[PDB]
């Protein structure tokens, strides 16, 4: 990043660390700093089977780190054409900095396109905990009929799901029960449609073609929904 | 050219207190 950009991730750092300053002091001109390996991007042979790539995709996008700085180092605008986005996926390949929710989607839909009989499509998520509203994001996918998740997340269970799930509203209750174990309520869920796989497309992504109000939907009219959108899905 | 190593150079520094940085805000918690 430029200079402006780095003087503004530092102050911000100043301001929301309880020692903000003295934090800056100690790293920045740091001669003994920690030398960080870039991660090797994952590649497959053809032999290997696509849940051990996914297990590869996900510990690539473990590797790179969740984001903690207060600044985000790849800014995502939803509405670009694929094929931006997937520039994009390349430069967080090349750069190797740390990622937050967003961007892990990209990364694993990137990472993926050379899986044709692997489908992809974002799952957000809507909670609510202590007054306050939260958003979260990952990439559900589905192999051989089976459906889990790629993702990065600030927990564990709300981001790496293999691909085991017999159907897509097992996928998401047991995003909602990770979800009711640290005490947030799901309000509402957002599904995608499939990616294409095609790096050079010039299609957006849909990332809201059905939105499900978890509450005023009841438990079995959520799940008769997630039904019907898994059966659009397989177009 | 020479040009060029100087921005593999300042982004290679950044990387570094990027991951300084993001260590001690991951152990803020």
């Amino acid at each position: 990043m430029d200079e402006a950009t780095w003087e503004r991730m530092w102050k911000h750092v100043a301001k929301i660390h309880p020692d903000g300053e003295k934090v800056a002091q100690r790293i920045r001109g740091a001669t003994d700093l920690p030398k960080i390996p870039i991660p090797s991007v994952p590649t497959f042979q053809p032999s290997t089977p696509v849940p051990e790539r996914l297990e590869a995709v996900q510990r690539y996008i473990r590797e790179l780190q969740y984001n903690h700085t207060g600044t985000q180092f790849f800014e995502i605008k939803k509405s670009r054409p694929l094929t931006g986005l997937m520039d994009l996926a390349k430069e967080m390949t090349k750069e190797a900095l740390p990622i937050k929710c967003l961007e892990a989607v990209i990364l694993g839909i990137y990472l993926t396109n050379s899986m044709p009989t692997l489908e992809r499509f974002p799952i957000s998520f809507k909670t609510y905990f202590s007054g306050n509203y939260f958003r979260h994001i990952v990439l559900g996918v589905n192999f051989a009929g089976r459906y889990g998740a790629l993702g990065m997340s600030r927990r564990e269970d709300l981001m790496y799901k293999p691909p085991a799930f017999r159907t897509l509203s097992e996928l998401v209750l047991d995003f909602e029960a990770a979800y009711g174990r640290c005490w947030h309520v799901l309000k509402k869920v957002k599904l995608g449609q499939s990616v294409s796989h095609d790096p050079h497309s010039v299609e957006q992504i849909e990332w809201k073609h059905s939105v499900l109000d978890v509450e005023r939907l009841g438990r079995d009219d959520f799940r008769k929904e997630l039904e019907r959108h898994a059966r659009d899905m397989r177009l | 050219a020479k040009q060029k190593s100087a921005q593999q150079e300042l982004k290679q520094r950044q990387r570094a207190e990027i991951y300084a940085l993001n260590r001690v805000m991951t152990e803020l918690e």
